[PDB]
């Protein structure tokens, strides 16, 4: 109901047989009745496990999970103690952040 | 079957390892999410993956691990029988 | 909306095995024989039959279909033709291989 | 054929936008029009009402501002060729560099 | 007088034909404009390839024989006599010939490249017609320039 | 690992049944074992056989005509949707076989058995109703140079000797 | 090994050797896009039938 | 944006062999092609239709 | 042709059947996915036998699909064709290229060059049927038919028979 452009909120709605439906072009008919084993994709929300990275990324701390915080304003935002695994510093350096698509590798990101 | 070593000389290490913790946890969080029946008690819970974890505390999680040998060879351990020391 | 569902078995490639076509395998697998050093028709409207566009490799455009299998450009895998080469040539990648073994063996007898 | 998604409301007759005119993400700001050949039918909706197809130059996505100033021209070879600037104002914000 | 081989994109449950269709480039999606089901996903965008015109030249491709980093003389005279000594390009290379004078003229005259373009295209359509053939070659350019 | 991709041409005249259909076949135990062939009336036995099973199983846990109907309401409530195969193989089976009860099937099977014939060969001899010697040779060519026509009659005539109805 | 460096050459000798490759390597399950038996992979996760019924 | 092979090896050190398939193929190119159980070639016309 | 068959088949179970009565679920499966098929390597799989016991070995979770795919061995009834077979079988539909017999759960067709030149088709009659001197061809006749080909699909099957060889056609 929120749609795509209000956060929280939703992109896509999946049917159980493969169907996309997008959210926009899509409130003319009213909102959709969901059904289980459909598919929602929902804007990543806080404590959502993901995949936090910075090259050249030389060794395995260099790549490490964390968990969401959706913030105000055009940049990303991460604890000092964990610069130094990282090896960056806060001068214009650039991260990469990825998203687990899945719940096998959700719970797998965020337990090892 | 001379692949699978019965039960009474399984030499693998009796511990459930943090890969192994894992997969289990991840795997029987995917079907929870897939409408799967769920075999412990909720006390208020609506992430697959807390039910999971609440699942393997209680080892009431009905599968089991084939764990491979170098040599195609295989033991199968019970996610009941593994003891969680992690 | 994904590839179209497939009546075949599901399976994990376990193997690969490499090796070298033989001309036969390479006649029999492709599927239209190639003659025509064109591309497109003299009207520049459609791919000129046994051209190298030939319709019957498939097709790289959303609009198309693959006169073979039937197919978009989501699940053609593209189909192979073949040119029947005039003379024998050497692979540049065996050249020194060949050297060796033409050593290896008389060049009167094969043995 | 192939309009884009943005909108042309901003352009004038000549396919050009006035300078002034404020414009965001997606709006077109040069209107161009190319000839197509017959016989050609993508995804279908090409009727024989259709004759041209979509060249215009959108701005980009991320950008937005107004425009300061649009020049035409000719160039070297006599084609008639246009330059449009667009004026926005950076303030800075917590990912500026100093 | 051949294959159909056309794809046309409809909506399976709106059935209205035509349909109203919106390619979102930006996400890679082609959705029905009144309901939202996406009929295709994952849509290529419209170095490794050279462009060439095929109104001047049609459709010829070729390639040239020139030295590399590593290069003995002797291949490469041999290997551009080889080229040479063909018969279905000589016909083509006539035309390209006559092209290369134009461009020549044209050059010498400090004219715009649309004149050029113009000049050659009007001597492709033009050639080989049986009307052209009594007369003299610098007729010809002179008349297409 | 070798991809010959040679294979023989399928024919039931030169008894080469192909590849998964050989005589000697594995069961899933391990052990070999001879492949069996039915004959209608011998498959029609041994599918109602299992239909009745199947439905003692559930529940635990004659002309042409009124057997038909009753099969058709057996298969109806012992079996599950898509059924419209199993349904026109009981229908052409019960229309097409030759033996009716158990007895007669197995003096059959004891009777041809002694020809030391293929499995594919007694089957379409206990499949198809044969009047002459020459009636079987032409119809089942693989017959052929296999067997007699003094046995062959003598066969023929007393496989229609027990002719049901 | 042609992950690394000689890319073609080591496929041309491969192709005349006709190498078997058994995938029993990251690199070669990576290229083909399959689940590496490393980590969560080096097992195989499967249901329990015996336990399953004595759950429930 | 690139998930270079630096990055694939501080995945396969971390163990998460089911997360590096998932950004390597349902993240990026994802295809399903026919092989012939004789020949090991992507060579099979598949009328799905 | 009928046969008795040891066959083996790949089940999947959703995770939703993942309870203390899977099992039964298995052999529904079995029932719903294997009965009434058809298969080119092993012909129309008629029956099951020994419903009650059938083997099925322990499942295995796939990767990233989540459910558990389970090997499956048992006992069924099978009508495979052989070129070069002689079945019995009624003639369903007739048109000018030739008529249909069913035979079981196969379908053979009777072209008109495999036809002896004394039947011909005679659209006037209603319904349309092949008629001539000795005898007539129609729905719902009994032709013994030969088959002489057979092309097998992963998933389907089809054939082709003649009534041209003595002692064929019209029973
Ligand atoms: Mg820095
Ligand atoms: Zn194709
Ligand atoms: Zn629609
Ligand atoms: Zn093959």
């Amino acid at each position: 109901r929120n749609g795509p452009n209000e956060h929280p909120g939703a992109k896509y709605v999946i049917r159980d047989s493969g169907d996309r439906i997008d959210l926009r072009y899509s409130k003319r008919a009213g909102d959709i009745q969901l059904q289980y084993g459909w598919k929602v994709e929902r804007h990543i929300m806080d404590n959502d496990p993901v995949l936090f990275n910075r090259q050249p990324s030389l060794h395995k701390m260099s790549m490490m999970a964390h968990r969401v915080k959706v913030i105000p304003y055009s940049t990303f935002r991460l604890n000092l103690s964990v610069t130094s695994p990282y090896n960056a510093d806060f001068d214009g350096d650039e991260m990469n952040l990825h998203v687990p698509q899945s719940e096998e590798t959700r719970a797998e990101l965020s337990q090892l | 079957k001379e692949k699978a070593i019965p039960k009474d000389q399984r030499a693998t290490t009796p511990y459930m390892t943090k890969y192994e913790r894992a997969r289990i946890l991840g795997t029987r969080a995917l079907q929870i999410s897939m409408n799967a029946p769920v075999f412990v008690d909720l006390e208020g819970e609506t992430d697959p993956l807390r039910i999971a974890m609440k699942e393997l505390a209680e080892k009431k999680i009905p599968l089991v691990i084939r764990r491979y040998l170098p040599d195609g060879s295989f033991e199968d351990w019970s996610v009941e029988e593994l003891i969680v020391d992690l | 909306v994904g590839q179209q569902y497939s009546s075949a078995p599901l399976r994990t490639v376990k193997e690969v095995q490499f090796g070298l076509f033989s001309p036969e395998e390479v006649r029999a697998i492709s599927v239209a024989k190639i003659r025509f050093p064109e591309t497109m028709d003299e009207t520049q409207t459609r791919a000129k039959i046994g051209g190298l566009n030939d319709p019957r490799l498939g097709s790289i455009d959303r609009n198309l279909k693959c006169q073979t299998c039937q197919e978009g450009m989501n699940e053609c895998p593209g189909h192979f033709g073949h040119i029947d080469l005039a003379k024998p040539v050497f692979h540049v990648g065996f050249i020194a291989k060949i050297k060796k073994v033409c050593e290896c063996v008389c060049m009167h007898c094969g043995k | 054929l192939r309009m884009k998604h943005g909108t042309y409301d901003k352009l004038d007759d000549d396919g050009l936008i006035a300078p002034g005119v404020r414009v965001s993400g997606e709006d077109v700001i040069i209107g161009k029009t190319t000839p197509i050949s017959p016989d050609e039918e993508e995804l279908g909706q090409r009727t024989a009402y259709h004759s041209k197809r979509d060249a215009s130059t959108p701005l980009r996505s991320t950008e937005n501002g107004i425009v300061d100033q649009v020049l035409v021209t000719t160039n070297q070879d006599g084609l008639k060729f246009v330059k449009v600037r667009v004026r926005t104002t950076k303030i800075p914000q917590i990912g500026d560099k100093f | 007088r051949g294959p159909n081989l056309n794809i046309v994109l409809t909506c399976p449950e709106c059935k209205v034909y035509p349909p109203k269709i919106v390619e979102r480039f930006s996400e890679g999606d082609v959705v029905c404009a009144l309901c939202g089901l996406v009929l295709s996903d994952k849509l290529v965008d419209t170095r490794v390839g050279e462009a060439s015109n095929p109104l001047l030249d049609g459709n010829n491709l070729s390639t040239r024989i020139g030295k590399g980093e590593t290069t003995d003389m002797r291949f490469t005279k041999e290997l551009n006599k080889a080229q040479g000594k063909n018969v279905m390009d000589k016909k083509d290379n006539e035309v390209q010939a006559a092209f290369a004078k134009i461009t020549m003229l044209c050059d010498a005259a400090e004219l715009p490249k649309i004149v050029k373009d113009c000049a050659k295209e009007a001597y492709k359509l033009c050639h080989d017609e049986k009307t052209l053939k009594g007369k003299s070659m610098e007729s010809i350019m002179a008349a297409s320039i | 690992r070798r991809l010959k991709k040679v294979e023989e041409e399928e024919n039931a005249a030169t008894l080469q049944l192909g590849q998964e259909f050989q005589l000697k076949q594995i069961n899933h135990q391990g052990e070999e074992e001879e492949l069996i062939a039915l004959n209608l009336s011998e498959a029609r036995l041994v599918i109602k056989e299992a239909l009745v099973e199947r439905r003692r199983a559930f529940k635990r846990s004659e002309t042409r005509e009124k057997e038909l109907e009753s099969i058709d309401v057996l298969l109806e409530q012992t079996t599950g949707g898509n059924n419209k195969d199993l349904k026109n193989t009981m229908q052409y089976l019960t229309n097409f076989s030759r033996f009716r009860d158990q007895e007669t099937v197995g003096a059959v099977i004891q009777l041809l058995k002694s020809t030391g014939l293929h499995p594919f060969e007694v089957a379409q001899l206990g499949s198809l109703a044969c009047d002459t010697a020459d009636e079987a040779k032409t119809l089942i060519p693989s017959l052929n140079n296999k067997i007699s026509d003094d046995e062959l009659e003598r066969i023929l005539k007393e496989l229609s000797n027990l002719e049901t109805l | 090994r042609c992950s690394f460096e000689e890319t073609v050459e080591i496929l041309f000798e491969a192709g005349a050797s006709a190498e078997l490759d058994d995938c029993r390597g990251v690199s070669e399950n990576v290229i083909l896009g399959q689940m590496a038996p490393i980590g969560t992979g080096a097992f195989d996760v499967m249901i329990d039938e015996e336990s399953l019924v004595k759950y429930m | 944006l690139r998930f270079g092979e630096m990055e694939r090896d501080c995945m396969i050190a971390h163990g998460a062999a089911s997360f590096l398939k998932e950004r390597l193929m349902e993240a990026s190119d994802a295809f399903r092609v026919h092989i012939c159980g004789i020949c090991g070639l992507m060579t099979v016309i598949a009328k799905l239709n | 042709m009928f046969f008795i068959k040891d066959l083996s088949l790949n089940i999947t179970l959703h995770p939703s059947f993942f309870g203390p009565r899977m099992k039964q679920y298995l052999k529904t499966k079995l029932l719903e996915e294997v009965e009434g098929s058809c298969t080119g390597k092993f012909g129309y799989i008629l029956c099951v036998l020994d419903y009650d016991n059938i083997d099925i070995q322990r499942g295995r979770i796939l990767p990233t699909d989540g459910s558990a795919e389970f090997n499956v061995k048992y006992r069924a009834v099978v009508f495979k064709p052989f070129k070069g077979e002689v079945v019995d079988g009624t003639v369903v539909s007739c048109s000018q290229h030739g008529f249909e017999v069913q035979v079981g759960p196969m379908k053979v067709f009777v072209t008109k060059h495999l036809m002896p030149q004394d039947l011909t088709f005679n659209a006037g009659s209603n319904p349309p049927s092949y008629q001539s001197s000795e005898d007539v061809i129609t729905i719902k006749s009994r032709i013994r038919v030969k088959i002489e080909g057979c092309i097998s699909q992963v998933s389907s099957i089809h054939a082709i028979g003649s009534i041209k060889e003595d002692y064929l056609g019209a029973i």
